[PDB]
């Protein structure tokens, strides 16, 4: 076997800011230069950006360097755009004539860094469509927030809930920088006809902010 | 030149998957060929290689569970798997990586999804805007595509014509074994009464589209 060890495992920089990643393999590489730099965007399948520890493949854009030898690699960003957002991987080779293993490292999670920015929250109740399959789903939309952490938790008459909602949160948006999320609970028809106050609670820093509802109104 | 898998699709817990990568442009074995992996949030992941020699080498984890094969009169390299976990479910791709050489080159990548699910169509439920889901001059609206499987569903608004402002969430796997999404979008509240909002949600493995218009309240 080989394998990569990745460092950071994710990083946050401002635009234009240099980033370096650094990638040790457990073995020495095959010919000490057989590993590749990897990039994988928000679905999108993953790129090969830079081969042979320092070659940049055609069409790569130039702001992307490898460096290194033997087992300890580095990739450099050397001017960090938002088009950047991806996971980063070193992919490292190990060979001999009775040899022949590859591995990926974590990857390498890089954000850009912008201005705090709060979300602006909205709330839905479950449509009448879907109350008559039995399940009621009421959906709070954080939208366009920075950075990605946020609370999110959910009232039911004044109840806080627990272990009944599930969340996603987008890639940061290329242009504004920032990040939406979606908590969805879910409730039987029976529980959610029986309660009337709805309430999605979102902190962010020093501030909680709670959307709320009356069913049926 | 071109690499293509074939052979996903579903599989039950415990079955077992068969995956062919098929050629095209050159010979099978004139290179060495890799299988790798990615599982829903999770990083890249080298299951086994298969060198031009015609030689099997497998990463450790993978070796009791899987075989790599050759067929060079269907110029084919084939991966199976047995005893699938939850934990196999991922996109799975042929490759050669290009760690030292100039030459690298990946099939697309084919799904396998090791579940007792079956296939299922997705329900679409309105996420209505409402005088809640309006602060100030901006509206939030959305569909929520609920119960479909196997991943993925794809989602535009009004025919690919509306796209700013627009966020479709990850998918989650719900406890049910079916998967759900929201998609939103947020407009100019003054475009609620005259501008259709529709949804076009497209679930290819139930050949199934589902265009829902969403109406205020």
């Amino acid at each position: 076997d080989i394998q990569m060890t990745q460092s950071p495992s994710s990083l946050s920089a401002s635009v234009g800011d240099r980033v370096t990643i650094t990638c040790r393999a457990s073995q020495s590489v095959w010919r000490n230069k057989f590993v590749a730099w990897y990039q994988q965007k928000p679905g999108k399948a993953p790129k090969r950006l830079i081969y042979a520890i320092a070659s940049l493949y055609s069409g790569v854009p130039s702001r992307f360097s490898g460096s290194g030898s033997g087992t300890d690699f580095t990739l450099t960003i050397s001017s960090l755009q938002p088009e950047d957002f991806a996971t980063y991987y070193c992919v490292g080779h190990y060979g001999s004539e009775n040899d022949a293993y590859y591995a990926f490292g974590q990857g390498t999670k890089v954000e850009i860094k912008r201005t705090v920015a709060a979300p602006s929250v909205f709330i839905f109740p479950p449509s009448d469509e879907q109350l008559k399959s039995g399940t009621a789903s009421v959906v709070c939309l954080l939208n366009n927030f920075y950075p990605r952490e946020a609370k999110v938790s959910w009232y039911v008459d004044n109840a806080l809930q627990s272990g009944n909602s599930q969340e996603s949160v987008t890639e940061q948006d290329s242009k504004d920088s920032t990040y939406s999320l979606s908590s969805t609970l879910t409730l039987s028809k029976a529980d959610y006809e029986k309660h009337k106050v709805y309430a999605c609670e979102v902190t962010q820093g020093t501030t909680s902010v709670t959307k709320s509802f009356n069913r049926g109104e | 030149v071109q690499l293509v898998e074939s052979g996903g699709g579903l599989v039950q817990p415990g079955g077992s998957l068969r995956l062919s990568c098929t050629a095209s442009g050159f010979s099978i074995d004139s290179y060495g060929f890799s299988w790798v992996r990615q599982a829903p949030g999770k990083g890249l992941e080298h299951i086994g290689y298969l060198t031009a020699g015609g030689r099997a080498f497998y990463a450790s984890w993978a070796k009791s569970r899987s075989t790599i094969t050759r067929n060079t009169n269907e110029n084919t390299v084939t991966l199976k798997m047995n005893s699938l976990r939850a934990e196999d479910t991922a996109v799975y791709y042929c490759a050669k990586l290009g760690t030292g050489s100039r030459f690298a080159i990946w099939g697309q990548g084919t799904l396998v999804t090791v579940s007792s699910a079956s296939t299922k169509g997705p329900s679409v439920f309105p996420l209505a805007p409402s005088s809640k889901s309006t602060s100030g001059g901006t509206a939030a609206l959305g569909c929520l595509v609920k119960d479909y499987f196997p991943e993925p569903v794809t989602v535009s608004w009004n025919s690919g014509a509306l796209t700013s402002g627009v966020h479709t969430f990850p998918a989650v796997l719900q406890s049910s074994g079916l998967y759900s999404l929201s998609s939103v979008v947020t407009v100019p509240s003054s475009s609620l009464g005259t501008q259709t909002y529709i949804c076009n949600v497209n679930h290819k493995p139930s050949n199934t589209k589902v265009d829902k218009k969403v109406e205020p309240k």
